[PDB]
RNA sequence: GUGUAAAGUUCCUUCGACGAGUCGAGUUGUUUGGGAAUGCAGCUCUAAGUGGGUGGUAAAUUCCAUCUAAAGCUAAAUAUUG
RNA sequence: UGACCUCAAAUCAGGUAGGACUACCCGCUGAACUUAAGCAUAUCAAUAAGCGGAGGAAAAGAAACCAACAGGGAUUGCCUCAGUAGCGGCGAGUGAAGCGGCAAAAGCUCAAAUUUGAAAUCUGGCGUCUUUGGCGUCCGAGUUGUAAUUUGAAGAAGGUAUCU
């Protein structure tokens, strides 16, 4: 079935009849919504930019995508979220260049 | 302080323990007056059962896989197959739990049945109710009157079956599949770049 | 000290043994007497009455 | 708001349903989560806004 | 409502718009008193997310913390032991300044019981933060059936005791692997594990 | 009993066995294992050797419940059957019909292949077996079925 | 009893707001069984929206499982040289 | 001449806090004797003393959990795990958790939603009654948001078949 139904290798296990799961509304939780998208494309009209972003997007500009992955990853901590980061300026950038 | 051939020992004495012994003198009172405790409950709702009724699950992990024990509480997927609101449920002593889910049936139909088993029993009284009905009847023990069974192991006789395949070649050849999956899918794909790309 | 130890535990099998055992001492006449009872004047041991 | 209260109860007393004898209120819409959210639906005509809140 | 915007705006700390508003308002801040009371809170938003509510009997009070470690108060840094004991600074103080406000404003307002705290403005000397105190005497808190539970005796001075947010965090009270030894306290559970139990039947 | 101790022997002789010379003191030697390397070397090295030093790897959180696997050997296996059928399924048993025995549902991990089994057909369910065992047990007509 | 009330129950569609100087990162100190760092705290940096946390060896690449933090209340089983 | 905002005063109307006790409880702060046969890391000990705060219990508590299973399911305690994984001049020492058996079992509440065809909400004054309060009325609070509705286990707005 969904198990090798021994004791060893590679998906091992006892096989049972797999019952479907409505999966639960907690698992939503990271999903967007329309409210939460406009507002906060409202905020960032009011808002701005930060002054390290505004730094990242001049190393974007200059075609320096390793020097802006480097500067974003000591801004932000991990390298996750400086990924985040440098693509969402990418972005930005596309989207001033008309 | 080290002599003779003896046992080296661990005697973790070091801090001021003798400030915090607790010698259980007060076992037999506790015994007795929780025996007090559980009759005045048992007697302020009588007729009506002391436990809630509880479901039967799967104990965790490879060591108590095979035991089955009494569970927290029935899922919101059995007791919508026996037709009950789980705010209602709990009013009538079935206990709830929203955490557990189903992803296997033998779990689930375990539970069903015994939900329904405990549903064919029950008598759910009202205003027209009176004295003499409700007089008639006796506080039983729910985790008794459904108690928790195991299933039954296999036993008897069965005709036999030989694989041409020991059982300890199959264990040998899945522990060498899992060990080596990881490696052979790696040289599987770049073999299959290779000779895709320089094929081209 | 409190933590002195006070019960003794037996075991359970060893315990249902001297209690047979006893029971079983309880017919011997001899035994009954070097207990220090005045059984001289019952004919028969074990004494049984009716249930009333 | 007491007196139209009144003429309601007067109303839904001789059995009319206290919609029929109130004409339909045209007032100021104020309350900043109120209005906002009437700028997000397009509803509101024209917003005054406090220069020193 | 405004409430999401109000949300998504404090998030842009770095922003020009709050950038000014942080200065300004700091400054002003740093003019008044250490303590002081607040007519409103500065970010009506937060303060409802933390059980605040315009009622009569919901207070605010404006607190300004010192920043830094804590330098061991020994008299010319001598400490009287072992080397490993010898350190007077970049010692830390085991509790937040969100907590020391909180403690600090409870004990300014006596009769007032400490709902929640929450950050305001930042420079290099001060935190400033501010702190939602509800009076239990007052009718409309102790009619309302949301609020009652703070009237009880054993939520006199919960901030003192380590049960509001900020005392719960520095107290390592959650759930897991990762708060072993402070899952039911830090004492109690050091306790439990240094205690001998003896029973009747020793075994 | 205190009565039964030397110390009720001991009294009116001035040292209670502890010499004159000598002189029962507090810690001669220091306390607990003071000194394994010093000057409790010549016991340490005798009774206990192996007790200085490190030996293999480390292991952060070690479960305990991964590596339960009970064993049981062939000799033993035929007592996990039901006790009342034992002669019964020891005269009739064929291929045709063989006696089951789940050896997890009894607490056993692995089927190991010690001593000798009935000349019987058997059926052993098992988490693992050994390669000697699951020959023995094929030996005498019987088979292994691999559970989970 | 003001129950033309409230509550629940089936299915369909569209939606489904969910807590920021916080999470997280570095460093310092203390603490922990927690060991390339268990928690706590200071300072510096500082987010996101299928995002975020955890999965006991640091890192990158790819998955999987499991919960849903930064707001709050709650008896009993437990402690008790007053 | 008036509102608003911020800040004051009053022997203003009505309230509230402090102090005592110490066995248990919640925090902070914090040693050294001692052990290591010396001693500095370590140990004693996340202890004593010190400070702050409670209750009849307190705390914790309905998962940003444990797991890796055929999965369990708030918290707490016991038995066990276990003197174990681990930590440690890897020396002296120290040292948990998951599972399992049991005792007791109980679950929920806000913020984030336009009531918008009507701030529907609440303190106080005054009056009255049958007074742990009810009713009426007047100021005041409150739109920088008080009620009703929802809390992720969901739920909402429409539509739906009737039932309970």
């Amino acid at each position: 079935m969904a198990k090798s139904g021994i004791a060893a290798g590679v998906n091992k296990g006892r096989k049972t009849t797999a019952k479907e799961v409505a999966p639960k509304i907690s698992y939503r939780k990271g999903a967007s919504s329309q409210r939460t998208v406009f507002v906060r494309s409202i905020v960032k009209e009011v808002a701005g930019l930060a002054p390290y972003e505004r730094r990242l997007i001049e190393l974007i500009r200059n075609a320096g995508e390793k020097r802006a992955k480097k500067l974003a990853k000591k801004r932000l901590g991990t390298h996750k979220r400086a990924l985040r980061k440098v693509e969402e300026m990418t972005q930005v950038i596309a989207e001033s260049r008309r | 302080a080290i002599s003779k051939n003896l046992p080296l020992l661990n005697n973790h004495f070091r801090k001021h323990w003798q400030e915090r012994v607790r010698v259980h003198f007060d076992q037999a009172g506790k015994k007795a007056s929780r025996r007090q405790s559980r009759l005045r409950k048992a007697a302020k709702i009588a007729p009506r059962p002391i436990d809630a009724l509880r479901p039967v699950v799967r104990a965790p992990t490879v060591k108590y896989n095979r035991k089955v024990r009494a569970g927290r509480g029935f899922t919101l997927a059995e007791l919508k197959a026996v037709g009950i609101a789980p705010k209602y449920a709990r009013t009538i002593g079935i206990s709830v739990d929203h955490r557990r889910q189903n992803k296997s049936q033998e779990t689930f139909d375990a539970n069903v049945a015994r939900l329904q088993e405990y549903k064919s029993k029950l008598v759910i009284f009202d205003k027209k109710t009176k004295a003499s009905e409700v007089a008639s009847f006796e506080q039983v023990d729910v985790s008794a009157t459904f108690p928790v069974e195991q299933p039954a192991p296999e036993s008897g006789l069965r005709a036999v079956e030989v694989p041409e395949q020991t059982a300890y070649r199959t264990l040998r050849l899945a522990r060498n599949e899992k060990k080596y999956k990881g490696i052979r899918e790696k040289r599987a794909k770049e073999k299959a770049e290779a000779e895709a790309e320089k094929a081209k | 000290k409190t933590w002195r130890r006070w019960n003794v535990k037996v075991n359970h099998n060893e315990k249902r043994y001297a209690t047979a055992s006893a029971i079983a001492a309880s017919a011997v006449t001899s035994l009954v007497l070097a207990r220090g009872h005045r059984v001289e004047q019952v004919k028969e041991l074990p004494l049984v009455v009716s249930n009333e | 708001k007491k007196e139209r209260l009144t003429k309601e109860a007067a109303a839904i007393a001789e059995g009319k349903t206290a919609k029929d004898v109130s004409p339909k209120p045209v007032v100021v819409k104020y309350g900043l989560n109120h209005v906002v959210s009437l700028i997000e639906n397009k509803k509101a005509k024209l917003v005054l806004i406090a220069n020193d809140v | 409502g405004a409430y999401k915007y109000l949300e998504e705006l404090q998030r842009k700390k770095q922003s020009d718009v709050m950038r000014f508003l942080y200065r300004v308002r700091c400054w002003e801040y740093r003019q008044k008193n250490v303590i002081h009371r607040a007519s409103r809170p500065s970010r009506p938003d937060k303060a409802r997310r933390l059980g605040y509510k315009a009622k009569q009997g919901f207070v605010i009070y404006r607190i300004r913390v010192r920043r830094g470690g804590r330098k061991r108060p020994v008299p010319k840094g001598a400490t009287y032991g072992k080397p490993t004991n010898q350190g007077v600074n970049q010692l830390k103080y085991q509790k937040s300044l969100r907590s020391t406000a909180e403690e600090r404003v409870g004990r300014r307002a006596s009769n007032l019981r400490v709902l929640n705290s929450y950050w305001v403005n930042q420079d290099s000397t001060y935190k400033y933060f501010e702190v939602i105190l509800v009076d239990p005497s007052h009718k409309a808190i102790r009619r309302d059936a949301r609020y009652n539970w703070i009237v009880n005796p054993v939520h006199k001075h919960r901030e003192a005791r380590g049960l509001t947010s900020a005392g719960k965090k520095s107290r390592g009270i959650n759930k897991g692997h990762l708060f072993n030894k402070t899952k039911a306290g830090r004492r109690h559970t050091w306790k439990k594990h240094n205690t001998l139990s003896l029973w009747r039947y020793r075994s | 009993p205190t009565r039964l101790t030397k110390t009720r022997k001991h009294r009116g002789n001035v040292s209670a066995g502890k010499g004159r010379i000598g002189k029962h003191r507090k810690h001669p030697g220091g306390r607990g294992k003071a000194g394994g390397q010093h000057h409790h070397r010549t016991n340490l090295d005798k009774y206990h050797p192996g007790y200085f030093g490190k030996v293999g790897m480390r292991y952060f959180h070690k479960q305990q419940n991964h590596f339960w696997r009970p064993e049981i050997n062939l000799d033993k296996l035929w007592t996990l059957v039901d006790s009342e059928k034992k002669d019964e399924y020891l005269s009739k048993s064929s291929a045709s019909a063989a006696p089951v025995i789940d050896t997890l549902a009894h607490g056993y991990g692995k089927v190991l292949g010690k001593g000798r089994l009935p000349e019987v057909p058997v059926i052993v369910k098992a988490r693992f077996v050994s390669k000697l065992a699951e020959e023995k047990i094929r030996a005498v007509g019987g088979v292994v079925e691999l559970v989970a």
